[PDB]
């Protein structure tokens, strides 16, 4: 087969910037080459065919160039929304794809807004207790999420994830359940996430009394 | 305008067999090449198989060639993909995709459906209510969702009010629990002012397990100067 190697996997720039992304076949392709881009949940959309033509539809920021094996795609302006991966597919010979480009963006400070969940009743009556902690759009990725029960720094019974970069504004949101047995639940009383972040000057902590709601 | 939309999928025990379906409106394949594309986890998009126009010629990529066949019915203007003898390393999601020429991009594609190939059984998500309060309320803003448990294979949908609920909307990448089942959340931001009025409601479906779940989310009552 031919193989496509896509470079480099992960690009990061800031809005308004030009992006290059490079495409290189094990061999010649002869402008057989067209460029996609995905985002979450999201089919593949094309954006260049045959090497440099635009499809009806998409920015005049985005352009196609190369030839023999090696092809860019480049952006010549970069748009919150431009935040995706960006795969390449040769059609010379059967068909192969790159394994893509994923591009992020750097932008000013964003604080975490933080927000807390008690157990459902529906849950509890099945005999479990996950409490949830939200940070709502917030940049950078980095966050510090620390579940204190009765103020003690917990471990080992929580998990996190973060969402995709958000394509208008940018930010992060990030989700954290803390999940105990119902009766290891009913052995403390206070609940609470504390959140440290670059937009925060000092912790912030949200919490709740267990039973209270 | 085009569009093209599949059907089937689910979890299939190794060595079954699955058929997926694509319907096209805006277009006919009999003017188009169907293609099928799948997409996993560390394999990037990998081209499967396709369909002429005139419907003389099919072509498959060597890991699925004599397992997998593409058929047509042009008076449903629909291609399929029967999938014979899977193996789990045909667990993906499965695109269709037109092209107008073996020389033309793929232009318009499916919306995907996922095919899981595995003998560990099937398990349906439960779906709870993360219910505005004081504490989900930031200035005038408040946060509210539903949190989607225990389930088993990915992936779960969620849509909010029928789909009709997008703004502010997060639904978050599943997490692996230590018991091999999977969870997520889904979270909107909404005004607090809304919470007495608006109905929010969490559409969840988990094709695996054939489930359909609408939870309906309502506020609580958390504000308090002294707990009792
Ligand atoms: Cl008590």
């Amino acid at each position: 087969d031919i193989q496509m190697t896509q470079s480099p996997s992960l690009l990061s720039a800031s809005v308004g910037d030009r992006v290059t992304l490079s495409c290189k076949a094990s061999q010649n392709i002869y402008n057989y080459l067209n460029w996609y881009q995905q985002k979450l949940g999201e089919a593949p959309k094309l954006l260049i065919y045959y090497t440099d033509r635009l499809q009806t539809g998409i920015p005049s920021r985005f352009s196609g160039d190369g030839s023999g094996s090696d092809y860019t795609l480049t952006i010549s302006s970069l748009q919150p929304e431009d935040v995706a991966t960006y795969f390449c597919q040769q059609y010379n010979s059967r068909d192969t794809f790159g394994a893509g480009t994923k591009l992020d963006l750097k932008r000013t400070v964003a604080a975490p807004s933080v927000f807390i969940f008690p157990p459902s009743d529906e849950q509890l009556k099945s005999g479990t207790a996950s409490v949830v902690c939200l940070l709502n759009n917030f940049y950078p990725r980095e966050a510090k999420v620390q579940w204190k029960v009765d103020n003690a720094l917990q471990s080992g019974n929580s998990q996190e994830s973060v969402t995709e970069q958000d394509s208008k504004d940018s930010t992060y949101s990030l989700s954290s359940t803390l999940t105990l047995s119902k009766a290891d639940y009913e052995k403390h009383k206070v609940y609470a996430c504390e959140v440290t972040h670059q937009g925060l000057s000092s912790p912030v902590t949200k919490s709740f009394n267990r039973g209270e709601c | 305008e085009v569009q093209l939309v599949e059907s089937g999928g689910g979890l299939v025990q190794p060595g079954s067999p699955l058929k997926l379906s694509c319907a096209a409106s805006g277009l006919t394949f009999s003017a188009n090449w169907l293609n099928w594309i799948r997409q996993a986890p560390g394999k990037g998009l990998e081209w499967v198989a396709s369909i002429s126009p005139d419907g003389g010629s099919t072509s498959y990529s060597d890991t699925v060639k004599g397992r997998f066949v593409v058929s047509k019915d042009n008076a449903k203007k629909t291609g399929y993909l029967q999938m014979n003898n899977l193996r789990s390393e045909d667990t993906a999601m499965y695109y269709c995709a037109r092209r107008a020429t073996r020389v033309s991009p793929f232009d318009y594609w499916g919306q995907g459906v996922t095919v899981t190939v595995s003998s560990a059984s099937t398990k349906g998500p439960s779906v709870f209510p993360l219910a505005p309060s004081s504490k989900s309320t930031s200035g005038g803003t408040a946060a509210l969702g539903c949190l989607v448990k225990d389930y088993f294979p990915e992936p779960v949908t969620v849509s909010w009010n029928s789909g009709a609920l997008t703004s502010g909307v997060h639904t978050f990448p599943a997490v692996l629990q230590s018991s091999g089942l999977y969870s997520l959340s889904s979270v909107v931001t909404v005004p607090s002012s809304s919470l007495g009025t608006q109905t929010y409601i969490c559409n969840v479906n988990h094709k695996p397990s054939n489930t359909k779940v609408d939870k309906k989310v309502e506020p609580k009552s958390c504000h308090h100067h002294h707990h009792h």
